[PDB]
RNA sequence: UCGGAGUACAAAAAACCCUCCGAGUGAUUUUAAUCUAGACAAACCAGUCAAAAUAACCAUAACAUCACUUAUUGAUCCAAAAUUUUGAUCAACGGAACAAGUUACCCUAGGGAUAACAGCGCAAUCCUGUUCUAGAGUUCCUAUCGACAAUAGGGUUUACGACCUCGAUGUUGGAUCAGGACACCCAAAUGGUGCAACCGCUAUUAAAGGUUCGUUUGUUCAACGAUUAAAGUCCUACGUGAUCUGAG
RNA sequence: GCCUAACGAGCCUGGUGAUAGCUGGUUGUCCGAGAAAGAAUUUUAGUUCAACCUUAAAAAUACCCCAAAAACCCUAAAUUCCAAUGUAUUUUUAAGAGAUAGUCUAAAAAGGUACAGCUUUUUAGAAACGGAUACAACCUUGACUAGAGAGUAAAAUCUUAAUACUACCAUAGUAGGCCUAAAAGCAGCCAUCAAUUGAGAAAGCGUUAAAGCUCAACAAAUUCACCAACAUAAUCCCAAAAACUAAU
RNA sequence: GAUUACCCCUUCUACCUUUUGCAUAAUGGUUUAACCAGAAAAAAUCUAACAAAGAGAACUUUAGCUAGAUACCCCGAAACCAG
């Protein structure tokens, strides 16, 4: 137990999670060459750039999505002014007085 | 099964009880009692 | 909210459609797999023999 | 009838306490959840069932990040007692596209960029 | 037994589309068994006092000032009744049009 | 069988040997055509609306009306009619062309999907207590009682429910042997009395031991004779038929 | 009744592999998906249609769904309908059967006794190898294989058992006026004044009417003082135990 | 499950059938051997031939025709009729 006090200290509250107990790769050769990775790293790397990949596409789309917006409302704003611009000038009651 | 109104009080669902029992009143209890103060 | 309502209308429908586009794409492709010589000869290498 | 449920909008009114409490600040809400399916949709109604299927909140005990827009609110408003809610913070700031291999994700809520240098 | 015959099946009286609904003239907007929408612009009425579509459209409701024929005694009774300000409402159903009544197309060039 | 209102509070649908009203048609003349887009409704069968276009008529003239208007209805086949139709309290109303009793002389297939015994649930009925005192008690509420009501229990009775058993859980009363409860009939110890004494009437505590013999009834009850310190109230598959009885 | 040990109509053979909507039975392994009832019916022990579902196949939108929108007296939880958005589903086509005897829990109602482990509908849920001692239906839990790893979930003794209220003192108009055999503070009706520092034409007991006891009044003093308590069953009680060494 | 160790410890309410629901005190079986129960090609799908035609006659065809492969149990009444 003691999940609490692991995830008060930013730990995972499992230490099977993302600790270096499970990241570092356990064995090694006895002259120094590396193992062949581990299945269950390979796969957890996977979906971590799963997950940010995604987190990256959200974050854009939403900022895309508010510029699409803003520019909207410059659109709107500027065509308000284009009736002007491109009126005619009244006359009828202004040139008796 | 039992209508809505009875006259003999009517267990509830274990999960009311613990809605009922979680939601009780607690009376405000003063740091010091006011007739141990002066 | 971060965006507000009016804020997010349509602020992504190009991937919506996109992907239901690839689902009846994936379904409109399934059809019965070709056929191979290698299959009905190669099945003749049941009775292969030293001699 | 057991039925729906409306939720009145005055529960979500947040009191200035509140942004003392759970560390959100006052001025800019956050940009995305960290969403966690903390129990089970069995012996829930079957639209929740459903809604839980339509976030990706299928597995327990796994993160899901969703936008903050009011569109995913109104489902997460729905089954807000089957889920854990958090946000999503990013001290590194977003990833590069060098990034992506050593991205990792703290339980803090927290999204490290540089995972395990040497 | 003394209570008898109360068995007959509901009727299906209801209001068969909504408002905003794309239709194409003949639908059925809805069926009734009092007037509770009464038939508006494009919108036809049918002897049961069922509301369909004379036109292809979409279907909007309305309240609206209710103004009875002369040559119903009843209405023209209940409206002459009437405090000097007050105005009857009810409830009507459209179908504001959508195709264009027709085209010009050239036939042939003499 | 058909319809209206409630049940079924706001789209639709929605049950009961549920609550209530109705229909199995009149009256009238405006005698209410042909053909066809699109729909409603719907298991099927049946039901519903309806534009445009024709033809009838003012010479650009198509909703029969009223009675809550909703319901006033019936498939195939088959019969009668001859040109175009009509025909069923087929009301068990999706309708067999035409058929009733009775069986303890019964049979088979099944069913604990469904009764009679017993259990279980429940507690209307039944039984206990306390609460409340208007009243009875000459006076005096509570010595002894106690209406109108109140709160809680018990699980004997009659029901109610149909959950176990119908490839069998054999049923009333006796006999024999009794196990248990205490809400005590006797024996013991006490409180109160409208307890002087003898009797009594109440209430508290106590369940080791006791709780008769006969006339009539198949009887349990009940009545009666004689007695007893007393002749308890109950539970145990209305204890007990691989121990008996068989009057019912 | 009897007709060769079974006669409400013998036996044998053949019809005969009679026919059973009724019971029983139905034989290798492993994998993929996977079902609780609307309609008719001599039908409710069954069928045949729907809705679901399965196997292939074609497609395109499918759920989720913010405003806007859906009735006339009053009326809730909420439905209907739909963009966006989150997802990958839905619809048609072609083949198919099974199933159509239902339980409890929560909710809205009806019937019943505001009874049932009761019955009839509507919305939702469940049918663990974990928990609630035991347990179908409550609660936790997206059911793979191997580990002598790890983190979590629901979850294990429920509180109260409470009701002390004491000293002191009492004399005056006057049996106040009435009705009555008597009504002297005290069957009843009306006034309710007045001496003394102080004591009602009297709040309880008491008398045939009194007399007589107490209350409120002075003085004497002064802890605190509103309400609150409720018997029981039948083979043998039913884990054992325990008020503190630090527990989100 | 284990275990140095047979037990001792710990964890599990036989199996079929029938059912809303069976450890059930609901059904069936002492046990062993041998016997003892899914059968059909209209439409469909799959594979192949040849194809505006195909079939070794007779038929069918607005991509069809021809062929092949895919499918539907066992025991039981009381009766009834003839000799
Ligand atoms: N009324 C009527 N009887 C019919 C029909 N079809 C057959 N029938 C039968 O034909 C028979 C005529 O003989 P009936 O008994 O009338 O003299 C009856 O058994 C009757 O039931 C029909 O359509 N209508
Ligand atoms: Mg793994
Ligand atoms: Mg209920
Ligand atoms: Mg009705
Ligand atoms: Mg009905
Ligand atoms: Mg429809
Ligand atoms: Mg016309
Ligand atoms: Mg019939
Ligand atoms: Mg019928
Ligand atoms: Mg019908
Ligand atoms: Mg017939
Ligand atoms: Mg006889
Ligand atoms: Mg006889
Ligand atoms: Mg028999
Ligand atoms: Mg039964
Ligand atoms: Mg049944
Ligand atoms: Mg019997
Ligand atoms: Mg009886
Ligand atoms: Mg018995
Ligand atoms: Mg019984
Ligand atoms: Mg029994
Ligand atoms: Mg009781
Ligand atoms: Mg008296
Ligand atoms: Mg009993
Ligand atoms: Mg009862
Ligand atoms: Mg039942
Ligand atoms: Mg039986
Ligand atoms: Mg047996
Ligand atoms: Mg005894
Ligand atoms: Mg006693
Ligand atoms: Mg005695
Ligand atoms: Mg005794
Ligand atoms: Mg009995
Ligand atoms: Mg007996
Ligand atoms: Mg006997
Ligand atoms: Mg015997
Ligand atoms: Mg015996
Ligand atoms: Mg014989
Ligand atoms: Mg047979
Ligand atoms: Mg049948
Ligand atoms: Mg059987
Ligand atoms: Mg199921
Ligand atoms: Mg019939
Ligand atoms: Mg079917
Ligand atoms: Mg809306
Ligand atoms: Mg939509
Ligand atoms: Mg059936
Ligand atoms: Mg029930
Ligand atoms: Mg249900
Ligand atoms: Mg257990
Ligand atoms: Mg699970
Ligand atoms: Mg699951
Ligand atoms: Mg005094
Ligand atoms: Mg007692
Ligand atoms: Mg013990
Ligand atoms: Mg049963
Ligand atoms: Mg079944
Ligand atoms: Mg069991
Ligand atoms: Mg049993
Ligand atoms: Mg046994
Ligand atoms: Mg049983
Ligand atoms: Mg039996
Ligand atoms: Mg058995
Ligand atoms: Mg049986
Ligand atoms: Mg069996
Ligand atoms: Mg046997
Ligand atoms: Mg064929
Ligand atoms: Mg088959
Ligand atoms: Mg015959
Ligand atoms: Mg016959």
């Amino acid at each position: 137990a003691g999940s609490q006090w692991r995830l008060q200290q930013g730990f995972a509250a499992n230490p099977s999670g993302y600790g270096p107990l499970t990241e570092l790769p356990d064995w090694s050769y006895a002259d120094g060459r590396p193992a062949p990775p581990m299945k269950g790293q390979l796969r957890r790397k996977a979906q971590r750039e799963k997950f940010a990949r995604r987190v990256v596409l959200l974050s854009q789309e939403m900022d895309a999505g508010l510029q699409a917006w803003q520019l909207r409302q410059q659109e709107k704003l500027q065509e308000e002014e284009g009736k002007q611009k491109n009126a005619l000038k009244s006359k009828g009651a202004l040139l008796q007085n | 099964g039992s209508k809505a109104v009875t006259r003999h009080r009517r267990v509830m669902h274990f999960e009311r009880q613990k809605l009922m029992a979680v939601t009780e009143y607690i009376p405000p209890k003063p740091t010091i009692n006011p007739r141990c103060l002066p | 909210p971060f965006l507000t309502a009016e804020q997010e209308r349509g602020h992504a429908a190009v991937r919506r459609a996109a992907a239901f586009q690839a689902l009846k794409a994936a379904q409109a492709a399934r059809f019965p797999a070709h056929r191979r010589l290698e299959e009905q000869l190669g099945h003749l290498l049941v009775t292969r023999k030293w001699s | 009838k057991f039925t729906r449920s409306r939720i009145p909008d005055k529960v979500f009114q947040p009191s200035p306490e509140d942004h003392e409490k759970y560390g959100g600040d006052p001025q800019y809400p956050h940009k995305l959840h960290i969403v966690t399916r903390i129990k089970s949709t069995k012996r829930r109604p079957y639209w929740e069932k459903d809604i839980i299927k339509m976030l990706g909140l299928e597995k327990a005990h796994t993160p899901q990040v969703h936008k903050n827009i009011p569109s995913v609110n109104a489902k997460l408003k729905v089954v807000k007692h089957l889920i854990r809610i958090k946000p999503l913070k990013l001290p590194q700031g977003l990833p590069t596209e060098e990034d992506m291999a050593n991205t990792c994700l703290k339980s803090n809520g927290e999204l490290v960029v540089r995972w395990l240098l040497n | 037994s003394k209570n008898l015959g109360g068995k007959s099946p509901g009727k299906r009286f209801g209001i068969k589309k909504m408002e905003g609904h794309y239709v194409h003239a003949g639908n059925i907007l809805a069926t009734q068994r009092h007037f509770r929408w009464h038939p508006g612009a494009h919108v036809g009425l049918g002897k049961n006092k069922c509301l369909y579509a004379l036109e292809e459209g979409v279907v909007r409701y309305t309240k609206e000032v209710y103004v009875p024929n002369p040559s119903n005694s009843e209405a023209v009774d209940l409206v002459t009744r009437l405090p000097q300000g007050a105005v009857l409402y009810k409830t009507f159903v459209h179908v504001v049009p959508a195709k264009p009544e027709g085209t010009f197309k050239l036939v042939a060039m003499l």
